[PDB]
């Protein structure tokens, strides 16, 4: 019944101290070493280090010697990892774990960037000219940071939906999503793409109308 | 540090197949090797420890073995649950080190891409930008080539591509190609074409439109 | 009446400093479970399984590398005929579950391991100590015992809640069998230490220490137990005290008690008595050494070892054979 609940996602600027928590329950917190593991964006895992809550002793991978600092609070049974002067290199997903027991936290995503939060712009994608199946789409351009979610008719169309990963260019992400419906239901019926950017508190709807 | 070299880095197999991942240690690790599974939702699970011991709750189709410096993880019969990322981890000498990882994907029959091309929207044009989007949907295998032609001449500057992960339902792949020009340079040309070259066809799939 | 005694002395070097020793016999071979826990900035806690080869301990396996346990865990080791089971249990109350790491082996060298949890264990508020033990046969099944003792009591309403044992009949996987120990001579206002069961010929007995209020020493106690109900034992004290000699360890050879003594609380010399008649004198001087910590390690009903650490890293092994010649 061991549980390791980590804190939610964080977006900080370079040089701003950031701290990630991992709250434990269901076992004696001081009886087991606590590890931290980093998932590098688009790559693999790397062991950061481990801390003994009973002795406050630390074994740290020297690749993180002057980057991460591990602490504990035995009164609340929470383990902490802190980046005092984080850089863009420190971006990634951080896991707390009792590695040799097999218990892992869900992970915490940390994004270190100086880029300004920007709302997206949603543009329709409609064909210029037939077949039984017609593919539609809408383009979500120039936003920051991740993520954005896109649904179609508030979630009615789920069978043929693709949402492509965002690509980063000049501190701004752009994303596209596509739907395929039969020529019977379009443009005979409404097709609208619902974009949501929680970071900028943006909820906007764009209907796909056929071209001239 | 102990270098764990893991192979293959990417592997495709069908349901019910047997796959074997190998992890080689740069020095003696005395059997202190673990295999971990990283599911698409970010959760991390321990499969094997001490090289050949299967963790509790792990299905009996997982096993591990050792022959000298080589350690292997074997999945006898592949199930839909088993397609994710896999890492070895030596925990013999500090700092603990991971393998580079293996991405395991599903093998299915070839499928040709559905190619759709979309002119820039007038919404985007009135703001100076001009994005031409080309959807290459639901193809297999994952490798594919898109090429842009403007008035019959190949264009490469300003093209951005995005690739979906393997679809959980049909096990296909999709790719979006976005050619972004300014409104002014988009108006100076007439014909716009994206050609998709794929294993499933000797000749490329050509979709195009004219700006009139 | 018709008995004889043979002894030989041998030495063993150890390359690792052991904070505590736990000797066991596996297939008539002497092993050691060595807790190495220096507290240097660079040091790590090690729990080595060692084996006597020639005149030196050879380290076979560091069990502690498999666990995230902190501190110094309780070590419960069991020797069956073919199997070795070693438990590393967290060193502790408010919590009701005890988590242990179980190690299993068919030979002395290769160990399989997995974690267990003894949820709602019935040894809560009892003092646990590390020891090696044998299986005890109750009815038609064999049990491994984890036993604890109340460290201190002001008033004792029930003389069956002082010593209590947790038992396992599946080679230490699950621990759901309570074995009740009735011990009427459990004294109030007295502190107890280091309870260890001794099992021989399927007979149960306990070896432990008692603190003295007047003088600052811990005295060895030994109680022998008779099996009455299926899961209930009654245990009474057994007197071994003798003048100008301090009781050290107790064992049984040839269906009789063999008992070691020290001359004083510093254990300059050691005396070993067989059925309280024949005695042999241990002089660890030939110097500056002593026989503190001396303990018996039984090999069979006629062959036993008496082991103590002369100096740091050196082990004196007295091999004792005691039997009837007719």
């Amino acid at each position: 019944q061991v549980q390791l609940q980590q804190s939610g996602p964080q977006l900080v600027r370079p040089g701003a101290s950031v701290k990630i928590s991992c709250k434990t329950s269901g076992y004696s917190f001081t009886s087991f070493w606590m590890h931290w593991v980093k998932q590098w964006p688009g790559q693999g895992l790397e062991w950061i280090g481990m801390i003994d809550p009973s002795e406050n002793k630390i074994r740290l991978n020297q690749n993180f010697k002057d980057r991460a600092t591990l602490t504990v609070d035995t009164s609340s049974a929470t383990a902490y990892i802190q980046f005092s002067r984080p850089t863009s290199e420190d971006s990634g997903v951080y896991y707390c774990a009792m590695v040799r027991r097999g218990y892992w936290g869900q992970g915490t995503t940390l994004t270190v960037s100086a880029a300004k939060t920007t709302p997206p712009s949603v543009y329709p994608l409609a064909p210029g000219s037939t077949n039984s199946m017609v593919t539609l789409g809408c383009l979500v351009k120039g936003y920051f940071p991740e993520p954005v979610t896109v649904t179609w008719n508030s979630g009615s169309l789920s069978s043929g939906v693709h949402t492509f990963p965002a690509v980063l260019q000049s501190d701004l992400y752009t994303l596209s999503s596509s739907v395929t419906v039969p020529s019977s239901t379009w443009p005979s019926e409404t097709v609208t793409c619902n974009v949501a950017h929680p970071a900028s508190s943006t909820k906007v709807d764009k209907k796909i109308v056929p071209r001239d | 540090d102990i270098q764990m070299t893991q192979s293959p880095s990417s592997l495709s197999a069908s349901l019910g197949e047997r796959v074997s991942l190998t992890c080689r240690a740069s020095q003696e690790i005395s059997g202190y090797l673990s295999w971990l599974q990283r599911k698409p939702d970010g959760t991390i699970k321990r499969l094997i420890y001490t090289a050949s011991t299967v963790d509790s709750g792990v299905p009996n189709r997982f096993s591990g073995s050792r022959s000298g410096s080589d350690y292997s993880l074997t999945i006898s019969s592949l199930e839909s649950e088993d397609f994710a990322d896999y890492y070895c981890l030596q925990y013999d000498t500090y700092p603990w080190t991971f393998g580079g990882g293996t991405k395991l994907e599903i093998k299915r029959a070839d499928a040709a891409p559905t190619v759709s091309i979309f002119p820039p929207s007038s919404e985007q044009l009135t703001s100076g930008g001009a994005s031409v989007v080309c959807f290459l949907n639901n193809f297999y295998p994952k490798d594919i080539n898109v090429k842009w032609k403007i008035d019959g001449s190949e264009r490469q500057n300003g093209v951005l591509n995005s690739w979906t992960d393997q679809d959980s339902k049909d096990s296909t792949y999709s790719m979006s190609s976005t050619l972004t020009l300014t409104k002014d340079e988009y108006e100076r040309h007439n014909s716009y074409t994206c050609e998709a070259t794929h294993k499933t066809s000797t000749s490329p799939i050509v979709k195009s439109f004219n700006r009139n | 009446r018709h008995v004889f005694i043979r002894t030989e002395l041998s030495f063993i070097k150890n390359n690792v400093p052991c904070i505590r020793d736990m000797f066991f016999i596996y297939k008539r071979e002497l092993y050691n479970i060595c807790l190495d826990d220096l507290k240097g900035e660079e040091d790590e806690t090690h729990i080595y399984v060692q084996k006597k080869v020639k005149d030196s301990w050879i380290t076979l396996n560091d069990l502690f590398k498999e666990t995230d346990l902190t501190g110094r865990p309780h070590i419960f080791a069991y020797v069956d005929v073919e199997e070795i089971i070693i438990l590393l249990c967290e060193d502790e109350n408010r919590k009701k579950d005890m988590t242990c790491h179980r190690f299993y082996s068919n030979d002395g060298k290769e160990y399989n391991n997995a974690e267990i949890t003894i949820s709602d264990y019935i040894l809560k508020d009892k003092l646990l100590s590390s020891y090696v033990s044998l299986p005890l046969k109750i009815e038609n099944r064999e049990y491994f015992l984890i036993c604890g003792v109340s460290p201190y009591k002001f008033k004792d309403d029930n003389k069956k809640d002082d010593i209590l044992c947790m038992a396992s009949h599946d080679k230490g996987e699950t621990w759901g069998t309570k074995i009740v120990i009735k011990y009427d001579n459990y004294k109030l206002g007295v502190q107890y230490f280091f309870l260890r069961p001794y099992i021989s010929k399927n007979d149960l007995s306990f070896h432990f220490y008692v603190g003295d209020n007047i003088n600052n020493v811990k005295n060895v106690n030994f109680i022998e137990c008779t099996h009455e109900k299926d899961l209930e034992f009654v245990c009474s004290n057994r007197d071994f005290l003798k003048d100008n000699k301090v009781l050290q360890d107790v064992s049984t050879l040839n269906d009789e008690y063999i008992v070691s003594y020290g001359n004083d609380n510093n254990f300059a010399e050691c005396y070993i008595f067989f059925n309280n008649e024949n005695s042999i004198l241990i002089k660890p001087e030939k110097t500056a050494a002593g026989c503190y910590g001396g303990t018996f390690v039984k090999i069979d009903e006629n062959r036993a070892l008496f082991i103590y650490s002369s100096s740091q890293g050196i082990y004196n092994i007295h091999t004792i054979y005691y039997a009837n010649y007719e």
